[PDB]
RNA sequence: ACUCUGGUUCCUCUGCAUUUAACCGUGAAAAUCUUUCGCCUUUUACUAAAGAUUUCCGUGCAAAGGAGCAUACAUUGAGUAAAUUUUUGGAGUCCCCUCGAAAGAGCGGGA
């Protein structure tokens, strides 16, 4: 996890130089649960927000309308 | 006492008293009857006709080959395990229509 | 036969082998054990006694009454009945 | 070539045949084996060395094991689950040798008394902790707390009984009194797992604050027991029970994470000295072999991963 | 019961539905004994 | 090469017995504890079938059939076949009175 | 213990020190015993006061003889079984990070 | 207590609806009707 | 199994054990001979067909010849032991 | 004293049903390949035998999960309940000679 020393490209936006498998992001597989799964898709669905799905997801605890989920 | 003294020489399946089912396809009604020798008086007709019943039995027999231990493929439980089949009952003749 | 405790069962299966046997009174006697009882009445053929002084003798029969036995050596096989 | 550090047929090892999220995951102490089960309920066993054959699988809970360890002696293997039920296993038997069958709630934690007679103690969804003796079928203690307990161990002497639970709050029950004796205060939210260093003068706790906090845990500490925090580590929507665990010499401690990396500390630094990729989800239970420097992992991807790792 | 579908599938006779197994008694199989006598063969042994 | 030529019953392992085979080899020691017994008769007179219920009781895992005779020492396939002991065979037992 | 009859093997097999009447101690593995409590002793050996030490074999042993007895010695002696899984060589596949 | 007294409620429901028997290993293989 | 452990009190209201049955009930000491050459003192409060007692409170005398004795608080006895039973002159009904 | 389990009926998955004399099937199809017979102006569709493989209609058992019906704790693996000659209701005790500081031991002897 040393980080890669140097500038970066001016030319390639952000988009371009991201880490990426396919044409549009990182595809890996994933084991979730699958009950709390269905449960935040039912929550963000129905009320707006769920829980961040990101693994690291530091600070960012709540996805969506946040204000309802601090609420 | 004296019926079951005479079903225990009976034809196979009255010498049993328990067993598996067959199916209906299995059990063939007549197979005794050209097994053993032809009547003395039956025609020509009859008597080949015996013959070549004889003869498939017998080239059934001679090549067996015993049935491989492998597995089940039930064709239609995996139709009835897809969204695509349903189940019901019917008449056989309307099922047959 | 009805049921008899292991000891008895064995002591029959004893039979016909070589054993010795201690008395009350001392005496060992060694022999061919050709009839037990469930009682452990004891017949042997080829017997040989030995007093407790040493000596011995040979002996064609003897019949030994059982609660008159003080202990038995069995053969060794017999641990596979 | 490369440099090598254990026995093991390769520096990584994948363990393949379980069915469902591996909750729990443990080493013989004697190094020869290690056992890990979860929501499939089946308990498989390991070998640490050559092929690593799934020796023996034990089943008959009737939930799923949420916390699995060995008594010190490798003779026995605790397991306790949703079945609302503790279990011993006999090793050399293969056979439940006592099921105490007396919580009414879903049993979080499990782990018998290092030495002495064997006592287990165990945690709970009903709220109280229970130290079990293998003797009597009856409880010798029942510590009611209020809210339900999710981790569980005695200290070193095997005399208190140190818990945790959605209060937060560890308590810190004393088996002579029946009181707690103190508490330990810090974490921001539920507790998922405790685990007492070998030596016994420390505890770790993780909890979904996504930090680990070490405790000094000896009778007398001149001031605060608190002894440090470590992160990293994330817990996500899943909310399990992620486990912790210490280095057999107490330098490096690891906890579960949900962000697939396997993390290691240091104890004296809290630097992380391991974030090891491989899984792909939630890696749950981490432990570390008694004798060799191999690190195990258990993920809710269904696998499970061996590895040497540089113990400097 | 003669001429049910599947007969005495459903009682103790026979093992269930599955209609695997039979287990008759001995007025069963003698009547039904003689209601096959038209089919069956008069041979009491394979010497024949 | 792989020219299965086989003629006779041959046994892979040794099978269960309720006395133990030391116990067998211990009593050939002893020749006032045995017997040589020849079995005689006419054809078909229930001899080998005979053998086959002393055999059942001595061995746990003999299997005899529900309708058709084991014939245990009827080794030969011929035998097997023809139905009838054309070589004599010896069987060894540990048998209680 | 012995003859309960839930735990009549309570010493089976052990290896026992019996005291006879007439003072005699015998030893050896005591593997069966009877209603008269006879016994059967495998291995059996003899011991007196000097200690002086003989072999006799398997002795069986009259209960009419028989004073007490006492263990000597254990029986002798010599994560089951299955398996479903696994465990091929392997690596760690790199993730995604922020 | 309150919000302890809520979290206590939202564990007990989350857990029981998780492991819940009609929900264990194997389960959810529905007979056609 | 206890039918016959029940059953057993009829005889003694009149056999030659009524000697222990009075010694009981009315509670005289008994100067229970025995083998081993040794006199046991004491009340009994249990007999059996098999002439086993429990004694309660009981001198034990022998010669060993010089006297020698000792005092045992309760016992149980072997009625196979017992000799002779004799309701001791040196003592009473209590 | 330990842990071990509710009956039935049905569904579905998985595994096994090779030491075949012979038989998962007390019944009995079709194909392919190789070869040999007979039709035949060719091929297909065929005749009728051999050998080698396949597919298809079926079979058994074990184990796991589920679904319906009416309802019962025992019980499996591990392991409970006779004072009359041959054993478990006393032929038991006591006393001399010998070796040895010491305590036993002689088919020792005596009441
Ligand atoms: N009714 C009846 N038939 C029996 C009995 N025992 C044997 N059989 C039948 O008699 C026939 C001969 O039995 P085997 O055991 O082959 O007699 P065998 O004497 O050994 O025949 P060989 O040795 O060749 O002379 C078989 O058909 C058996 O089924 C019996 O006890 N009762
Ligand atoms: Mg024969
Ligand atoms: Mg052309």
């Amino acid at each position: 996890f040393k980080p890669e020393s140097g500038p970066v490209n001016h030319f390639k936006s952000e988009q371009q130089r991201s880490q990426k498998n396919t044409l549009t992001g990182f595809v890996e597989p994933a084991h979730l649960n699958e009950f709390h799964f269905n449960r935040q898709i039912r929550s963000f669905d129905t009320l707006g927000y769920a829980q961040n799905p990101t693994a690291e997801s530091g600070t960012t605890h709540f996805v969506g309308d946040v204000k309802k989920a601090e609420a | 006492t004296a019926n079951g003294l005479a079903l225990l020489w009976a034809p196979r399946p009255f010498n049993l008293r328990s067993g598996r089912t067959r199916r209906a396809v299995d059990v063939p009604l007549v197979k005794s009857w050209y097994r053993e020798h032809c009547p003395a008086g039956m025609p020509v007709k009859v008597r080949v006709s015996y013959q070549k019943l004889l003869k498939v039995f017998v080239l059934n027999a001679l090549k067996h080959r015993p049935p491989k231990p492998q597995k089940r493929r039930y064709l239609f439980r995996s139709f009835k395990a897809t969204k695509f089949f349903q189940t019901t009952t019917l008449d056989w003749v309307e099922a047959g229509l | 036969m009805t049921s008899v405790g292991v000891p008895i069962k064995i002591l029959h299966e004893a039979e016909g082998h070589m054993v010795t046997l201690e008395t009350v009174t001392g005496e060992v006697y060694r022999g061919k054990l050709s009839e037990a009882e469930d009682n452990m009445n004891c017949q042997l053929a080829e017997t040989v006694v030995t007093f407790r002084d040493g000596r011995s003798h040979q002996l064609d029969n003897v019949f030994i009454r059982g609660n008159k036995i003080r202990f038995m050596i069995l053969p060794d096989m017999l641990k596979n009945a | 070539t490369a440099q090598r550090f254990s026995n093991l047929m390769a520096p990584t090892m994948v363990l393949l045949g379980h069915e469902g999220e591996i909750y729990t995951g443990a080493f013989s102490p004697d190094g020869t084996c290690l056992a890990t089960s979860g929501y499939d309920q089946k308990i498989f066993f390991w070998n640490v060395y050559g092929e690593c054959e799934n020796f023996s699988t034990i089943k008959g809970h009737s939930g799923a094991v949420m916390d699995l360890k060995f008594t010190t002696d490798s003779s026995s293997l605790v397991s306790c689950g949703t079945d609302k039920s503790v279990r011993v296993w006999d090793m050399e038997t293969g056979t439940c040798a006592r099921r105490f069958r007396t919580h009414t709630d879903f049993v979080n934690a499990v782990h018998p008394s290092r030495r002495g007679v064997t006592l287990v103690a165990s945690a709970s969804d009903d709220g109280t902790c229970r130290v079990h003796d293998m003797r009597t079928k009856e409880p010798v203690k029942t510590y009611t707390n209020r809210y339900q307990q999710t981790a569980v161990t005695f200290n070193d002497s095997s005399d208190q009984v140190i818990s945790g639970g959605i209060d937060n709050v560890l308590k810190v029950w004393d088996m002579r009194r029946d009181e707690i004796t103190y508490t330990l205060t810090g974490h921001r939210d539920t507790i998922t797992g405790i685990s007492l260093s070998p030596s016994g003068k420390f505890i770790i706790s993780n909890s979904m604050d996504c930090t680990v906090r070490q405790w000094d845990i000896r009778p007398f500490v001149p001031g605060q027991r608190s002894v440090g925090v470590f992160a990293g580590h994330n817990h996500n929507f899943e909310k399990n029970l992620l486990k912790c665990s210490w280095s057999p010499c107490e330098r490096f401690i690891t906890a579960g994470s949900s962000d697939r990396f396997l993390y290691v500390w240091e104890t004296l630094s809290k630097k992380i000295v391991y974030k090891l990729p491989g899984h792909m989800g939630s890696v749950n239970c981490t432990d570390f072999h008694p004798k060799e420097p191999i690190m195990l992992s258990c993920g809710s991807d269904k696998r499970v991963f061996l590895g040497e790792i540089d113990m400097s | 019961w003669f001429y049910d579908h599947k007969p005495l599938a459903t009682t103790r006779f026979v093992n269930g539905p599955t209609y695997r197994k039979w287990a008759f008694s001995i007025p069963q199989m003698s009547t039904l004994y003689r209601l096959a006598n038209q089919l069956l063969t008069d041979l009491v042994d394979d010497n024949y | 090469p792989v020219s299965k030529k086989k003629f006779q019953a041959a046994e892979r392992f040794l099978p269960e017995t309720v006395y133990k085979k030391e116990y067998l080899a211990d009593l050939m020691d002893c020749p006032h504890i045995m017997r040589n017994v020849a079995i005689a008769g006419h054809l078909h007179h229930g001899k080998t079938t005979f053998l086959d219920c002393l055999m059942e009781q001595t061995h746990p895992e003999f299997y005899r059939a529900e309708d058709a005779d084991a014939r245990f020492t009827d080794i030969l396939f011929i035998e097997k076949q023809r139905g009838c002991s054309i070589k004599s065979q010896p069987v060894s037992i540990v048998a209680q009175d | 213990t012995i003859s309960k009859n839930n735990k009549m093997m309570a010493h089976l097999n052990y290896r026992m020190k019996i005291i006879l009447q007439d003072g005699r101690t015998f030893i050896g593995f005591f593997k069966a015993f009877d209603k008269h409590m006879n016994i059967l002793l495998a291995e059996c050996e003899e011991h007196r006061q000097i200690e002086e030490k003989r072999i006799l074999g398997l002795v069986l042993v009259r209960g009419e003889h028989i004073v007490s007895m006492t263990v000597d010695g254990p029986p002798p002696r010599d994560g089951g079984a299955g398996g479903v899984g696994q465990a091929k060589p392997g690596g760690r596949g790199m993730p995604a990070m922020p | 207590d309150s919000i302890l007294e809520e979290k206590s409620r939202k564990w007990k429901q989350l857990q029981g609806k998780r492991y819940s028997e009609k929900k264990k290993f194997g389960m959810s293989d529905t007979q056609k009707e | 199994a206890e039918e016959l452990a029940a059953k057993e009190d009829e005889e003694f209201n009149v056999g030659p054990l009524s000697i222990l049955t009075n010694s009981v009930k009315n509670n005289h000491q008994v100067l229970i001979n025995c083998r081993n050459n040794k006199k046991l003192l004491g009340r009994v409060k249990a007999f059996d067909r098999h002439c086993n007692m429990v004694l309660e409170n009981v001198k034990e005398m022998w010669t060993e010849s010089v006297a020698k004795d000792r005092f045992i608080s309760k016992m149980f006895l072997r009625g196979d032991s017992v000799i002779l039973v004799v309701k001791n002159p040196l003592a009473q009904a209590e």
